[PDB]
Parts: structure tokens; sequence; C-alpha cells
């Protein structure tokens, strides 16, 4: 309510979506859907040049012809993308001004939106890299499969740096948490001496015990804010990783590795690291439909 | 395993043959993979319809260029394929410090190198390329 | 609890000791005298075997240990729920460890394996090029959605709840009072500490989901073809399932060289995939 | 020879508030 | 190993603190570079 | 201690960044092999650094090595005897810093020393060197002189690249002259930490946009860019092409086929004429070395993004993706730290 | 708890700590 975007932004990002996936009941099943992209490229249009449009695009001005613009490339996923910039930023605007004026609440809000904005600022940045076009998120939005196949080949490449801590904290922290978020809720500060009539008996208004007896083999939370450094550092230390590494993955990306190959006269012994990883990606996703044919050296 | 056997590249189209050290190898692995590996990755081509260097490429040129004292000067006298056209402003070479400043202080001592570095490169494998 | 000491320990000298001291020669090649990208120790040779230390230890009997004594070893929440719940209380940690721990291993060591010979891995990259492979010959299931939901749902609940309970002495303190600041913006927390009891049937269903996911897939399952669109297919098409199935179907099919009997002649340029290569 | 210079221009960011700082805690 | 239990008091204890990273080194370093 | 936090953080900064670029200079310097290796050695020929190729080792190492040692000499020399605020001394002075919003004002003159240190040092070359662009050697010269778009145009570099050096004397001067000028009252909440995340924020979109600036438009003649790893290699491709056959005009996919698809609003042609006939030899097999070698991520199959072998290093690759990244998370967390300076007077945790 | 023991003995399998520590500098040098 504070800031006037986030109205603008989340009905006109969801207006539009509700009726582009409705264009396309010709074949989706709910599943794959955005069956126009087969014409020509994916979605080649050279959108602005340099860190975008700002000396003064295809959005809010069509142009062209009418109903034959809307349907070529990105169309209508140029403006949805402009909502998502506008959506999270007054996702966390909003956010840290409903909470500090409400009453007292620091923080939470630009800390909570890195996470947020770990994916949505990363849909937008790679374009200003790579290729300004709107190639990378599929039109529409269904499932993503294309971001878990190519994000794999190049563009990022082999995860194997920094995108291997991050999606180690999120996975792993959702094992942590769900253990954490079961003890107490067993018996502590919110029940352990309520009901329990062997069904649902009348309640009436252990922490502290059950905080490293639980927890022990080795030692405690040590803390009444442990716990909560803990669910902080799997939306900070995961989310500050994964944008880091898509950040980084324009042009120059990483992956390292190359390959061992170290024999006694040498030769190339091979093994499981970067010569059997490659050999079903480099092969398999380098199988892009059908759009390269003069260049050889980057797809 | 490098044996005696293997780096004995020939010097010649007639029957002759050189015999290369461990510390020669050496040198020119690391001049032909920092200086022309820029496009030729691999021993493969980036801008030429498949012109691998392979031991069945280089003896089908004009003349046999799979030999130690064949190879070493075409590298400074570059050639075209058939060898009619003469490809020394087109192509890098020692003979053409003007464009090529990265073999400017190179000799003619490092010119047999990073041939023998090819050859050799063939003879690792049983025919995978 | 002398046997969770001695599970510990034999999976901890085992994964430490194979990759620093071992190597394969049945499958690829990897932890070359303690120098691998990756440090993968499994193997698995295609098949009482022998009666040594290195003879035996070299075909297989790497992962052959750590699924053995690593997974029948287990406890955690077995051994948990038997001393915690006699002298403390509240044994709801031991359901989340019985799933979210327990069907994630039990599954890939029960389900793909004798189902032949090679699971799977059990390193950095080696986990990372199994998880990559396998689920190119599949992928697109209704189980794994979950699995994958459940990795998304629990730790956004964990941190939607750190960042609004931290910035909720002084006024702040820790009472709530928080459910009017975060309702007029997404839903509302009905409290009853339910905050607890929510992510733990989020990350242990989800995990007993995608494990019963994969454990149908090797068993034989249908995953792969959405088959009203493979069947709609006369001329021009394409889609997000035409451009899924041409990028794994192609890329599985060259690069071979998982199989070191199945596998032969795949090269000879005639092979799948041109675009521009 | 002082073929030492780049040995002292890394470590010169790398070394200080990372060993000199984290574990005396002084600030 | 009796006496009291410890916290953040025992570092090195003295002896065996520097001979332990000494045998250690005598078995490993030994037995890969020449076993 | 809030000055001496500053000082002995420059001349920790300056040191370590010299000091790396003084042992790189002479661990590199092949003979003609360059982009090898050298972010901060390529910032230094786009003010004084001889022209396009490497100038000799007596003479040439002048105004390289010489100027870098002497930048940090004289900023560890300053740092290591400014950096006794830090140890000893009055804890905070004022003089004539009590986070008073009349004396912030006048305090903080770091205008007139930014914009007499900006244009000072942009004007330079216009009576020593000129830069090294647009023509194939060097010198400066004329004043192409708000001029450009008013919107964000990080590249302005364009045709004219001596609109970038008046952009600086004109924006700099106006800039200096009126912020020693400016030293209702209700404009946000003025604090110490008020204007340090402002003052990081600002800084912060200024990193993020050069991280592309500098790897798009001119910048640096040496390294590639991914209009560099896809135009020149569609001009390696075609050339090698036309050589054997030529006449680019058919269909092997979806048009375009050897070259010139004409999409958007251009012809993409870039002139027919230049194509048949042509007019590079020398400049169109030095271009061909560049797309080569790729800039996103240079490093049995081949060698690129996907499994390699031998190889170097990627040019602007290293700089947008360790100061661009850090340039984001700091950003994150000083809009972050802005929220506790707005709710710690009317709040308090 | 023991009085014979107790604490050591994670010791004796973080022994193995050290041995992959000499291994892996042993063939990283040579
Ligand atoms: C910059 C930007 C751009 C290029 C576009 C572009 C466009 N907007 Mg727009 N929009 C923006 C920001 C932007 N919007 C924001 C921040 C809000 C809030 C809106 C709210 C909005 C509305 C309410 C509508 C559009 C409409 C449109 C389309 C006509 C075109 C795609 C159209 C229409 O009805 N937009
Ligand atoms: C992205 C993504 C995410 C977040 C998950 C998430 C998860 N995976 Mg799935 N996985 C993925 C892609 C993904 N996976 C792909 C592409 C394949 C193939 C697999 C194959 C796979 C296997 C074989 C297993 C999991 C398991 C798990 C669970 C631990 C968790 C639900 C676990 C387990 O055993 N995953
Ligand atoms: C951080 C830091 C801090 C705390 C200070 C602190 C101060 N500067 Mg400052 N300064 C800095 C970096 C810093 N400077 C740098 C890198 C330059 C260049 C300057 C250039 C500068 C000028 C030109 C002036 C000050 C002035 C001042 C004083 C008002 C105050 C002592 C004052 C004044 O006129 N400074
Ligand atoms: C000690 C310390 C150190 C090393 C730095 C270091 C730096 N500050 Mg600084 N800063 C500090 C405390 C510190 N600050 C505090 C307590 C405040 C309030 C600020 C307010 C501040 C401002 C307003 C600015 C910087 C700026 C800068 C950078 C020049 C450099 C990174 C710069 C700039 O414009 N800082
Ligand atoms: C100790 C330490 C060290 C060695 C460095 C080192 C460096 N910092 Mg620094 N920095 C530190 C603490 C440290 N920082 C802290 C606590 C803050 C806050 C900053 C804020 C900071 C800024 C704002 C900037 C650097 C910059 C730099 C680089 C010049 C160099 C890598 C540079 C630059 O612009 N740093
Ligand atoms: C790209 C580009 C390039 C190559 C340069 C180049 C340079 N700038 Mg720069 N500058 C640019 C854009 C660019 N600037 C823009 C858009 C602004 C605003 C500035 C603001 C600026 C300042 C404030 C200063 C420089 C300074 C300098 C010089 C050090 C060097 C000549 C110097 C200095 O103090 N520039
Ligand atoms: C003491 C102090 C404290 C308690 C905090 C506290 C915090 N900082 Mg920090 N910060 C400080 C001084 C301080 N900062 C100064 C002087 C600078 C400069 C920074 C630069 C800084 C950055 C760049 C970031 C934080 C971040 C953070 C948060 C994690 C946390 C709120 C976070 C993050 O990314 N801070
Ligand atoms: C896959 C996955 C991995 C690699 C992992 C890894 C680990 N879990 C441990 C423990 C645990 N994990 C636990 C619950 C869970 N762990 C999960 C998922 C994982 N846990 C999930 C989904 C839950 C729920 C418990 C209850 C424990 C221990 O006591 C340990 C550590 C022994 C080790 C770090
Ligand atoms: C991927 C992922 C998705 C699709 C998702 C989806 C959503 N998150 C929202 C909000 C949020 N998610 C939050 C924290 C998190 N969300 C996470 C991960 C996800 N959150 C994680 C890991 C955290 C931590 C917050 C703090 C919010 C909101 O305020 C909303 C909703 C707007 C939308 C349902
Ligand atoms: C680079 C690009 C390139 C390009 C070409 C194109 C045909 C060819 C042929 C040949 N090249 Fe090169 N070459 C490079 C480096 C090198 C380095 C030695 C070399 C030796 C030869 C011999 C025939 N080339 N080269
Ligand atoms: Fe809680
Ligand atoms: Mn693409
Ligand atoms: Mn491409
Ligand atoms: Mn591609
Ligand atoms: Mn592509």
């Amino acid at each position: 309510w504070f800031g006037v975007i986030m109205i603008p932004t989340l009905l006109a990002a969801t207006i539009c979506f509700v009726i582009a996936f409705i264009a396309a009941p010709p074949v989706d099943i709910d599943g794959i859907r955005e069956p126009v992209s087969g014409s020509l490229l994916y979605g080649n249009n050279i959108i602005t040049g340099a860190v975008v449009p700002s000396s003064n695009h295809f959005y809010p001005i069509w142009e062209a012809a009418s109903l034959d613009e809307w349907l070529y490339n990105g169309g209508p996923y140029q403006l949805i993308i402009f909502h998502f910039l506008l959506g999270a930023s007054c996702y966390m605007g909003r956010q840290w001004e409903l909470s500090y004026r409400l009453g007292m609440r620091p923080w939470i809000c630009v800390a909570y939106s890195a996470p947020l904005a770990s994916a949505f600022a990363v849909f937008l940045i790679y374009p200003i890299g790579q290729g300004s076009f709107s190639d990378g998120m599929p039109l529409g939005i269904s499932g993503t499969f294309n971001f878990m196949i190519v994000f794999q080949a190049e563009h990022n490449i082999l995860m194997h740096p920094f995108h291997q801590l991050g999606v180690a904290g999120v996975f792993g922290g959702a094992l942590f948490c769900a253990m954490h978020g079961s003890l107490v809720t067993s018996s502590l500060i919110r029940e352990t001496t309520e009901t329990e009539s062997a069904n649902y008996g009348y309640k009436f208004g252990a922490h502290g015990y059950f905080g490293r007896l639980i927890f022990q083999y080795a030692s405690f939370n040590n803390s009444r804010s442990l716990h909560f450094f803990l669910a902080a550092w799997r939306v900070v230390g995961v989310w500050f990783a994964a944008l880091g590494i898509s950040t980084m993955a324009f042009n120059l990306n990483g992956f390292n590795f190359n390959h061992s190959v170290i024999d006694a006269k040498g030769n190339v012994i091979n093994t499981w690291a970067d010569i059997i990883n490659r050999a079903n990606l480099g092969m398999e996703v380098m199988h892009e439909r059908n759009a390269h044919n003069f260049p050889l050296d980057l797809a | 395993e490098l044996t005696p056997e293997v780096l004995t590249v020939p010097l010649n189209s007639e029957g002759k043959t050189i015999t290369l050290t461990e510390k020669q190898y050496l040198e020119g692995k690391r001049l032909f993979q920092y200086a022309c590996a820029s496009c030729h990755v691999g021993g493969i081509t980036k801008t030429n319809p498949s012109l691998d260097l392979r031991t069945e490429t280089l003896a089908l040129a004009t003349p046999p260029r799979d030999n130690i004292e064949g190879l070493v000067d075409y590298m400074k006298n570059p050639t075209t394929y058939d060898g009619e056209q003469e490809i020394a402003e087109v192509h890098p070479s020692l003979r053409s410090a003007d464009i090529f400043p990265k073999m400017r202080n190179l000799t003619e001592k490092d010119l047999v190198a990073i041939a023998g570095h090819i050859l050799v490169e063939p003879k690792i494998l049983g025919d995978k390329w | 609890g002398i046997l969770l000491f001695p599970c510990a320990y034999l999976a901890l000298g085992g994964w430490l000791t194979g990759t620093t001291f071992v190597t394969s020669w049945y499958t690829h090649g990897l932890a070359s005298s303690y120098l691998e990208g990756c440090n993968f120790l499994t193997v698995a040779v295609s098949t009482e075997a022998q009666g040594d230390f290195t003879r035996w230890c070299q075909l297989g009997g790497l992962w052959t240990f750590i699924a053995l004594h690593g997974a029948f070893g287990l406890i955690g929440f077995m051994l948990r729920q038997f001393e915690i719940a006699r002298l403390v209380g509240v044994r709801p940690y031991n359901a989340i460890a019985f799933s979210a721990p327990i069907a994630v291993f039990v599954s890939v060591f029960l389900i793909y394996p004798l189902g032949f010979a090679p699971s799977f891995g059990v390193a950095a990259i080696f986990r990372f090029l199994l998880f990559f492979q396998g689920f190119h010959n599949w992928t697109l299931n209704p189980f794994h959605m979950m699995g994958v939901a459940g990795v998304l749902g629990g730790a956004l609940l964990c941190a939607i709840h750190g960042a609004t309970v931290e910035n909720t002495y002084s006024m702040v303190t820790a009472n709530r009072f928080w459910s009017q600041i975060f309702g007029i913006a997404f839903s509302n927390k009905r409290w009853l500490h339910f905050f607890m009891l929510f992510v733990p049937v989020t990350g242990l269903w989800m995990s007993a989901i995608g494990v019963v996911g994969l454990a149908l897939n090797l068993r034989s399952y249908d995953f792969i073809s959405q088959e009203i669109r493979a069947a709609e297919d006369p001329e021009f098409e394409t889609f997000y399932t035409k451009n899924l199935l041409l990028n794994e179907g192609i890329r599985a099919w060259m690069a071979p060289q998982d199989q070191p009997h199945e596998n032969f002649v795949f090269p000879e340029e005639v092979l799948p995939r041109g675009n521009a290569l | 020879a002082y073929a030492i210079f780049d040995p002292l221009v890394d470590v010169l960011p790398v070394i200080p508030v990372l060993f000199l700082a984290l574990a005396f805690v002084w600030q | 190993r009796p006496f009291s239990d410890i916290i953040t008091s025992v570092r090195y204890w003295v002896i065996h603190s520097i001979t332990i990273p000494a045998l250690f080194i005598a078995g490993w370093l030994f037995v890969s570079t020449g076993l | 201690k809030l000055l001496g936090a500053h000082v002995a953080h420059a001349g920790l900064i300056v040191f370590w960044a010299g000091a790396m670029t003084l042992f790189e200079l002479a661990h590199f310097i092949p003979e003609k092999p360059m982009y090898e290796q050298g972010l901060i050695l390529i910032p230094h020929i786009a003010t004084l650094g001889w022209g396009v190729g490497p100038g000799g080792e007596v003479v040439d190492t002048f105004p390289f090595f010489v100027v870098g040692v002497v930048h940090l000499i004289s900023s560890a020399v300053l740092g290591f005897g400014g950096v006794y605020h830090a140890i000893r001394g009055p804890e905070t002075l004022e003089e004539y810093w009590k986070d008073k919003n009349k004396m912030t004002t006048i305090l903080g003159f770091h205008l007139i020393v930014l914009g007499i240190g900006a244009l000072l040092l942009v004007a330079k070359a216009m009576f020593f060197g000129g830069l090294y662009d647009t023509w194939a050697p060097g010198g400066g010269d004329v004043r192409v002189i708000k001029s450009p778009f008013g919107g964000e145009g990080w590249i302005v570099s364009v045709n004219n690249l001596e609109d970038v050096v008046g952009g600086h004397i004109w924006i700099g001067l106006i800039c200096i002259a009126g912020g020693i000028w400016h030293i209702a009252r209700r404009a946000f909440i003025w604090s110490g930490e008020a204007y340090l995340s402002y003052s990081l924020g600002a800084l912060s979109m200024m990193g993020f946009i050069a991280t592309c600036f500098v790897w798009f438009n001119n910048t640096v003649y040496p390294x590639x860019x991914x209009x560099x790893x896809x135009x020149x290699x569609x001009x390696x491709x075609x050339x090698x092409x036309x050589x054997x056959x030529x006449x680019x005009x058919x269909x092997x996919x979806x048009x375009x086929x050897x070259x010139x698809x004409x999409x958007x609003x251009x012809x993409x042609x870039x002139x027919x004429x230049x194509x048949x006939x042509x007019x590079x030899x020398x400049x169109x097999x030095x271009x061909x070395x560049x797309x080569x070698x790729x800039x996103x991520x240079x490093x049995v199959g081949g060698v690129a993004t996907e499994i390699n072998s031998v190889n170097f290093v990627s040019p602007r690759s290293w700089l947008a993706t360790s100061h661009f990244v850090l340039a984001f998370f700091f950003l994150v967390g000083h809009l972050w730290h802005a929220g506790r300076a707005r709710a710690a007077a009317a709040g308090f945790e | 708890p023991i009085f014979t023991v107790r604490w050591v003995a994670v010791h004796t399998l973080a022994v193995p700590t050290i041995f992959f520590l000499g291994a892996i500098a042993a063939m990283q040098f040579i």
C-alpha cells in the first residue's frame, strides 16, 4: 500500500499470464505448452543495446501490425519481465515499510528478498551480458526444463564451483530445518503440556531443555537466536551463491575441471570429472534443434 | 609411457629419422598451445573445412610435410593447401614478424619443436583423434 | 548405541580411504594418486568373489561396503527414539529422518541396483553426473515434481519465518504478534507451533515422494513420453516436450561410455544430433 | 633478483583483516 | 585419560604435540611416496 | 576512528592493487601475444601506455612501471603514517563530526576534490598523450561538447570517442563548483549510515554498469566481447567460404545461411559492395584470431564451453564475474543496512 | 561415562585426517 507500483505490476503480470496460457490449449496437457516458436528462431530480436535502453524495444507500444506482433518471439513476455523488477522490488520495499512503520521489525526484508530477486534478477542480468534479445526463459513459462539443460552445457557451463555451494544449502537446509521444526514442535514452548488425552483435549496457556538434549552428540545451539542464524544462512548463503554464479555466467563462466588425462607415457586415461561428465552433455546438449550452421566456435 | 620409438619422428620423405628428447616435446607442447591453440584447440581447426594436422593430412601435402625437415620449413614459409596461392600474409608465420608478434623472439629452433609436437600427438592413441 | 559408532567409523573410514588410495579399472578411472577433480569412488564391476584387500577392493568392494555398512548401520532416528523418548521426550524428529535420509539412500541401493552393476556415485561430481545422465533418460516425472517442490517449500518457510521473527531487549523481544504485519501481505499463520510441523511434513513427504518416483522409474514405470503429444505429431508441432525429448534423446545416444560391454560402434560420423556442431 | 614482487602485492590484502583481525578480534 | 573435563583450556599439552605432527607425517608421506 | 578507517583502507587497497600490477607486468609481457592476464595493466593504456603494440622495454616501461611504482610508493607512504589515527591520539574530532545536519552539509567536501581530480586526470590527455582508439595509434585533439542522452547510457563511447573526455570537463567543473557552493529540511533521515548506504548504492550502480560498458563499446581494444566472438566468428566463416565459391544468397534452414538475414529495421549486410570485391587482407586475418578464443569462457571432444584441453584465459570475463559479483553483494548489504538507520531512531532493536 | 577413555575414542578415527593430508601433498609435488 505504501509503494504505488505493486498493484500495477502484479495485476498486469497475472492477467497477461493467464491470457497467454489460454491461447496455447492446442497442445498443453498442463506441462509444456508455448508451441509458438517454430519459425526462423527461438526469439532473436536484439531488444536494446548495452545496459538496456536508457537514451531517449517492444513493450507498451507493440507497433508493427497488431496481432501478428504479439505472436512472435517473446511477445507478451517483454511486458511481463518488466513487471518482475517492479513487483519484486515492491515486494521488498513494502515489506520493509509495513514492518518498521507498523511496529518494530527491522531487516528480514532485504535478506528474504535476496532469495526472491535471486532468480528474478538472474533472468535480466543474463541478457545484459550475452544477448540482449529475449532467449533463455521460454515464453509463457511452463515447467522450465530448458533452464536445466541449456544452463548445463554453456552460458553457465558445468556447475562445479559456486553453483555447487548454493545447491547444497537450499536442498540440505530443507532436511535440517525439517528436523529442527519437528523437534521443537514435538515438545517445547508451543504445547508439550496441553492436549494429550489420546485425542484432542482442551488447551490453555521445555524449550530450554530440549534445545541441548536432542541436538547433542557434539554440542548444541548455545543460543536463543542460533536457530534464526541457521534459517537465515539457508536464505543468504545459498541465495547469494545462486545469484552470484548466474550473474557471472554471462560469457566468462568457470566450470574448471578441463581434463585429468594423465598416463605413464601420455595418452588419455579419463575419469569421472570431465571425461564422463561432458560426454553426455557435450554431445546430447550440444544438439540444439537446428539454428547454427555457419559458426562452430560458439553456439 | 614415452619410449624412444614413439618420439622417433622421420627427418625426410626418403627414409631418415631424427630423435627428439623428453625436454623437446615439453617445449613444443607449451609453444603450440600458448600461441597456436587459439585456432587449433586439440589439433583441430576453427577456421577451416576439416583441416587437422593428423599424419593422414600432412602426408597429402605438396610436398608432404609429415617429416621434421619438411614441416619446419612450412612454418616460416606458409602455404594454402594446394600450394599455389602464397598465404604469407593471411596466416601467421615466422617470416611475418609484422603480423605474428608472438614468434618474433623464437628462432628456427622452436620451429622443429611445434612440428614434431603435432606428429607425436598422433602416436598417443591407436586411431582416435 | 554401539552400532552407530561402528557404522560411522566404517563409512568415514572407507570414504576418506577410497578418495586417497584406490582406483577402478572396471569402469573408467578416477582417484589417480590422490589427484582428481571429484575424488569419486564407486565403480561397481559388471556381474564370495575373491579374498584380498587390493584385488577385491579394485573391481568393487568400495561402494559394495559403503552401501552395506552405511545403509544397514543407518540408525540415527532409530537410535535416538529409544534414548530420548525414554529420558526426555518428543519422538517427532525420528519421523523426519526416516524419509528424508532413510528413504533417500535406501532407494538408490535397492531399486536401481539389481532391477544392473553400476548403481550411483558417491562424491561431488560423481553424484552430479549420475543425476544428470540418469535424469536424461527419463525426467519430467509427476512424483519427482513433488520432491523438487518440497526443497523449495521447506527452505522458503524457514527463510520467511527466520526473517519475520528476527525483525518482529526492545519493543520486539519474541512473543509473536506479527500476524498482522505479514497477514496483510500473504495469507496468515494459524499459529499453534504449526511452523515446525508444516516444515517437517514438507521435507519428509517430499523425500518420500521423490524416492518413490525414482524407485519406480528403475523398476519400470513410465515417466517419459507425454503419450498425448507423442502420438499427435503428424507434421508441424514443436513445444516444450519436443525440445526436451531432443536435447536428452540425442545427448544420451552419443558419447556413450558408461557400459563397457553393451556400447560399441556409435561414431563413424553418422550418429545423432545435427545443427551446427 | 627481487622477483618476489608478485608475492607482496597479493598478500597485501589477502592476509590483513583475514588473519590479523579475525583471530585477534581487536577492532 | 582421567583428570577433569575439557572445554577450552587444553591446547597443545606441551609434549606429544609436535611429536604427534612428526609421527603422523612419518607414516603418510612415507607410505605414499615410497611404500 | 572514522577518518583513520578510510585512510588505512585507501593505503591498503592501492598498495595491493598496484603491487599486483607491478608483479604481473614483469611476469608477463611476452613479446606480441597480449591479452593474456592483465586486468590492471589494461586500463593503463587508456590514458598513458604507448600505442597499439608494445613500445619496447627501456623507454616503454617508463610511463607504465615507474608510474605504478610511484603510485604505490606514494600510497603506502601516506598509509603507513596515516594509520596512526587508528592506534593512538584523541578518539574522534570535529575542529572547524557529531551527526549534525548543519555540520554534515559543510563537511565531506570531496566533490571539489574528486571533480578536480577526475576532470584533471581526463583532460591530461590533451596535454600529454590522448589515449588510443578510433584511429589506430594515438593522438588526442579537438573537443566534442548535457550533450549525450539524459538516461542511463553506459555505451557512450561510440563513433566519436572524444566525447568521453569532454563529458568530464563539463559535468565535473559544474559538480565541483556547485558542490562547494551547496554547503524544507525534511528530506529523509540525515545520518552517518544513510549517507554511507546511498554512497554505496550509487557506486555499485556504476560498477554493475561498467562491468558491461568495459566489455562492449570500445573501452579496451585488446579485450574481446560478446559481439566480437559472434560477429567476427561469422566474418571468419563467410570469408573462408567465399574464398572457395562466393555469392552469399541461399537457404540452409530459415534464411541467412551464409551471412546477412536482415531483421528488425536494418539490412545487416554492411554494404554488398565491400563483400564481393572487399578491401581487407591483413585486418581480416587479425580479427579472426580473437574470435577463435571466445570471450564468455574459453576453458574426446573439442575445446570450448564443454570439455577443453589447452588454452590461456578470458579477457574482461574475470572483471565481469569478480567485481560485478562484489558490487551486487555489497549493494544488497548496503540497501538492507539503510533500513537499520531509518528504524533506529523510530524503532530500535 | 567410562573413566577409562570416554572422550578419547573419536580421535582414533580422526587420525586418518593427517594420513590424507600427506598423501595429497606427495602426489601433487612429484
Ligand atoms: Fe521456531
Ligand atoms: Mn539460446
Ligand atoms: Mn549460441
Ligand atoms: Mn548454445
Ligand atoms: Mn544458444
